[PDB]
């Protein structure tokens, strides 16, 4: 079984977020959100890779094909691994361009999850954006328009701080 | 080499290729039911 | 073309009289004599013999 | 064009001729193949022109019995020739027959000159005009002919024995290999070995009659068979029976 | 004597040789099925591809036939749902369809 | 005739396997004279000019299979029991009805 | 690519470009030699 | 096997369909199309 | 639904492509229909 | 009037007879291909095609074809199968291969490969089928 994703993104001020933040609690349930620090790569063979480790989890990567509503959608098929898998890839022959690792708060909903986060550039860290970045990345096996809509009702409850569309 | 707007081929009138569907109705070779064209005459012609 | 092994009402071997006939006709008996001789009692037996073609003998004759 | 498959190649199938998904098996397209086909189980003035060298074209190769397929390769040659249009000055039936030359030449089965000219109106000189000039026009070439090449036709219309047949192809090819004939054309070199050939078997053909069939003057031959004589003991296959020992061949 | 019971069959056989013939027409050459099978171009209705799936014709006695059986659903079937079934969009205050 | 131009008798099986016509060549032989109007006229003969080929019906007196004893027949893998009667063209056994 | 010729009954290879023709008997007519691949009857 | 008649689906025949559907094209009896609401026709045995 | 002016052509139809569809022959040969070929020489004399 | 399966014209034949060859019979089909260059750059060519380099394919197996595109003798053939895989140059290559009729279920006899009348390579296969009574 195969399943491709409904994610759009937008991105939020830093005096913004902090009224975005009790927004996104109050709106959705979840108790007490989890900061999530990861260290992100990239890897190309054309067949763009992306391995994550979080600061005891395992290393997850997954794969985003190309695009296929008011939604983005391309086939994902995302696989938890052991450790040692960026050696591992080494060995295949994927080469590394770069690495940036993502720090914020995610909260939960339903089936959809949202994050905001800012992408750090590594040399170490430093802030790429001064803004956040929030997507609304859903995971859904054998995607229907029904459950794109749903996305809908929930980005219109969001839209006064922050408008965001797919790109 | 490809269809031309105005033409005897007109895309307009239906679809050209199986694999390929008419730009007035959206249809595929099955679906479309081919749309009529049309040719003016500089002058009036006796039907036969 | 060639003689069947079975006869095709009974089943009796009757592929290994066909060389035996010819001999017989050839030692100048009857027909009905060297079926006797050959053991086909039955009329069914007797038939596969009696109404055999041997177009094999000819087919031979074509080169390979 | 699967909806839920973004770029999938959809199978044909002949039972309804309609492309389906292998991978859900959904039918995209009803009967759309057409199987029945898939499956295979007034004039213009430069139409009628072309029309009228197909006719001669076809007439000159009945005259020499040329396949059909070598008739339409020429016919293809003279098209490709008429359109491009350098030739445009010279006679539709110069061309034609250049063009059967040609086609003979690329199938394999080269006609000589004057074999061409005697079934064509046209003279040799113009036919191998229009050979070069139909040779630029199309930017292509033809494999230099070898005295191999028209030996089986001599061969059978002088009546000789394939034994006969071989020797003449064998001394040939030898005498080319040798150098013993330089600049020699070669019909007049295969004229000379199948002469020379002749001689030494039982079948015996005048120098008059080989130069009627190869289109070679008898002298042309007489020159050549003089270059090949003196080795025709070299040239002559291993295992050939001489009715004329090799010794005791003319003299000439 | 019967085969299945071996008792005397009561009427006596009139039994012997004679000389038959094996005619070239074979049912399996001459078998054939049509099934949602391929179509032609202009027509759309059946046309034998591939094998012997070209159908039947439904002729025009076979209409009489299914008219004087009242049938009217089936001959619909037969002519049309069979046949090549088709649909268009027409205007109401017009009937040229657009 | 051969692609390279080398005629060679052909075998009604032969014909029959590659789609050729069994033909015999025919020949004329024709006189022109020529009268100038000088008083002096010029007869030149033709001989045997080729005018085409005449399809030839088997076993016939002009057919290869001619006068040839069963066992030739057999040699060149004809029935000797075939009547002959018909023609070769393009390989398809022609028969003309009378 | 074996082939027989169909007078002398001669094998010879034969590729895809070369004309079909006897090596050595110059009979035109060829027939391909049998599959090796091994075919099962049932001796019904 | 190669005539086939459509049966809608329902509660009373849906086991029975279901079992025919797995035997599929390659063994008869069986079946050859799927009708979806939709009217798409999906083939069983490119299918299986 | 019937005027007698309309009887004289002064615009004249042309058939959609499912009317007088393109045949494939010997490859990819496009073999146009005899009403393309009648509607080109419609069309050229029209533009002459 | 034995069980009333041979009313009306109908014959009852022995089984035991039939499995003994009781008028058994062979069935000789011959299909007859030929590949012909005419045209400008339309050549058609005996050999076995590829999935990817025609510009269309079926899904029948051409396993069976050898390298000039033939299918030898003693290979059973069924429906959806290639005796001659042809090669039809685009004005890449269609493929302009030849299949059998769906029913036919033989072996092929006989393959010849030579020169028609006209000069063009043609190949013709004697599939043979064996018809017992039925
Ligand atoms: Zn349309
Ligand atoms: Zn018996
Ligand atoms: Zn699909
Ligand atoms: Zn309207
Ligand atoms: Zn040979």
């Amino acid at each position: 079984i195969n399943m491709m994703e409904y994610l759009l993104q937008g991105s939020v001020l830093d005096h913004s977020l902090e009224s975005l933040i009790h927004r996104l609690r109050g709106l959705c349930d979840n108790m007490e959100p989890e900061t999530f620090l990861d260290h992100e790569m990239v890897f190309l063979l054309p067949f763009v890779l992306r391995a994550r480790r979080s600061m005891g989890a395992p290393w997850h990567l997954r794969y985003l094909g190309q695009p296929e509503r008011h939604a983005l959608v391309r086939n994902c098929v995302d696989i938890a691994t052991s450790e040692n898998l960026t050696d591992f890839l080494m060995e295949m022959g994927f080469r590394m361009d770069h690495e940036f690792v993502a720090k914020g708060h995610l909260f939960r909903k339903g089936i959809m999850k949202i994050m905001v986060y800012k992408i750090f550039r590594i040399l170490s860290t430093e802030a790429l954006s001064l803004s956040y970045l929030v997507e609304l990345s859903v995971v859904a096996p054998a995607g229907q328009d029904m459950v794109s809509d749903d996305m809908k009702n929930f980005a219109e409850q969001l839209k006064p701080l922050v408008h965001l569309e797919k790109i | 080499g490809r269809p031309k707007l105005g033409g005897l081929m007109d895309p307009r009138q239906g679809v050209i290729e199986r694999t390929g569907r008419c730009q007035t109705c959206a249809g595929n070779m099955t679906e479309c039911p081919g749309h009529f064209g049309h040719i003016e005459l500089a002058k009036p012609v006796f039907h036969v | 073309m060639i003689i069947p092994v079975r006869c095709f009402t009974c089943g009796k071997i009757v592929g290994n009289k066909w060389e035996a006939y010819l001999g017989l006709l050839q030692a100048e008996y009857t027909e009905g004599d060297a079926l006797d001789a050959l053991g086909l009692k039955r009329y069914c037996c007797r038939r596969m013999l009696l109404a055999h073609v041997d177009l094999i003998e000819k087919l031979l004759n074509y080169a390979p | 064009t699967c909806p839920n498959h973004p770029d999938a190649i959809l199978v044909e199938d002949y039972r309804a001729g309609d492309m389906i998904c292998p991978e859900c098996g959904l039918v995209v397209g009803d009967r759309v193949i057409d199987v029945g086909s898939e499956w295979r189980t007034t004039m213009s003035s430069s139409d009628r022109a072309m029309m009228n060298a197909f006719k001669e074209i076809t007439t000159m190769a009945d005259r020499i019995n040329l396949p059909r397929n070598i008739v339409d390769r020429t016919n293809n040659l003279f098209k490709q020739v008429y359109e491009q249009k350098s030739l445009k000055g010279r006679a539709n039936d110069a061309i034609a027959s250049a063009c059967l030359y040609i086609a003979c030449r690329q199938e394999g089965v080269p006609r000589t000159f004057k074999e061409i000219c005697a079934v064509s109106r046209i003279s040799k000189k113009e036919i191998g005009r229009c050979f070069k000039l139909i040779l630029k026009a199309l930017e292509t070439s033809v494999d230099l002919i070898t005295t191999g090449d028209f030996m089986s036709r001599f061969c059978s219309n002088l009546c000789l024995p394939k034994q006969v047949q071989m020797a003449a192809t064998h001394i040939a090819r030898k005498a080319v290999e040798l150098d013993l004939v330089p600049g020699r054309s070669p019909i007049s070199v295969a004229a000379a070995a199948i002469y020379m050939a002749s001689q030494a078997s039982a079948e015996k053909r005048t120098q008059k009659e080989i130069g009627d069939i190869a289109g070679v003057a008898d002298v042309t031959i007489r020159q050549s068979y003089r270059l090949i004589y003196p080795r025709a003991p070299d040239l002559f296959p291993t295992d050939f029976k001489f009715d004329t020992p090799v010794d005791k061949l003319p003299q000439l | 004597y019967n085969g299945f019971t071996g008792r005397k069959i009561t009427s006596q056989i009139f039994i012997g040789p004679t000389y038959y013939q094996r005619l070239k027409h074979m049912v399996d050459d001459k078998i054939h099925s049509r099934a949602r099978g391929p179509i032609q171009i202009l027509n759309r209705q059946p046309m034998e591809g591939r094998s012997r799936d070209g159908g039947l014709r439904f002729g025009e006695m076979e209409r009489d036939c299914q008219i004087a059986h009242g049938a009217a659903q089936f001959l619909r079937e037969r002519l049309f749902e069979a046949s090549d079934p088709y649909q268009v969009h027409v205007c109401n205050l017009c009937g040229i369809m657009a | 005739w051969e692609r390279d131009g080398a005629p060679s008798p052909m075998m009604p099986n032969e014909a029959r396997l590659r789609n050729l016509t069994y033909s015999a060549p025919l020949y004329v032989d024709i006189t022109k004279t020529v009268i100038k109007e000088g008083e002096e006229q010029l007869q030149t003969q033709h001989q045997k000019t080729f005018i085409g080929k005449i399809p030839i019906m088997l076993r016939s007196t002009y057919c290869l299979l001619n006068g040839l004893t069963d066992r030739d027949l057999c040699e060149l893998n004809e029935c000797p029991l075939d009547p002959g009667g018909y023609f070769i063209i393009n390989g398809s056994e022609k028969v003309l009805i009378a | 690519m074996i082939y027989i010729c169909g007078e002398c009954h001669t094998e010879n290879e034969i590729k895809s470009r070369d004309p079909i023709r006897c090596r050595e008997c110059g009979y035109r007519i060829m027939y391909k030699k049998r599959t090796k691949r091994l075919v099962v009857f049932d001796a019904r | 096997a190669n005539m086939t008649f459509a049966e809608i689906v329902t509660p009373f025949n849906i086991d029975r369909l279901q079992e025919l559907v797995r035997r599929g094209n390659s063994q008869y009896p069986g079946a050859k199309y799927i009708i979806r609401d939709n009217g798409d026709r999906i083939d069983l045995r490119f299918h299986p | 639904y019937a005027r007698p002016e309309w009887m004289i052509v002064t615009v004249l139809p042309v058939p959609p492509l499912s009317v007088r569809p393109a045949v494939v022959m010997q490859g990819s040969a496009r073999n146009q229909d005899d009403l393309t070929h009648k509607l080109a020489d419609i069309v050229k004399i029209n533009n002459q | 009037s034995y069980t009333g399966y041979n009313q009306e014209d109908s014959v009852i034949m022995n089984r035991s007879a039939v499995d003994r060859g009781f008028f058994r019979s062979v069935f000789y089909r011959s299909y007859k291909e030929q590949e012909s260059k005419k045209g400008f750059d339309q050549e058609e060519v005996f050999e076995k095609p590829t999935r990817e380099t025609c510009q269309g394919m079926r899904h029948a197996i051409y396993d069976k074809l050898d390298d000039d595109g033939l299918i030898a003798p003693g290979v059973r053939v069924s429906g959806d199968d290639v005796i001659i895989g042809k090669t039809v140059t685009l004005p890449t290559k269609r493929d302009c291969s030849t299949f059998l009729r769906t029913s036919e279920t033989g072996i092929v006899d006989q393959v010849m490969v030579t020169l028609n009348q006209e000069g063009y390579k043609f190949c013709k296969i004697r599939v043979r089928s064996v018809r017992i009574p039925q």
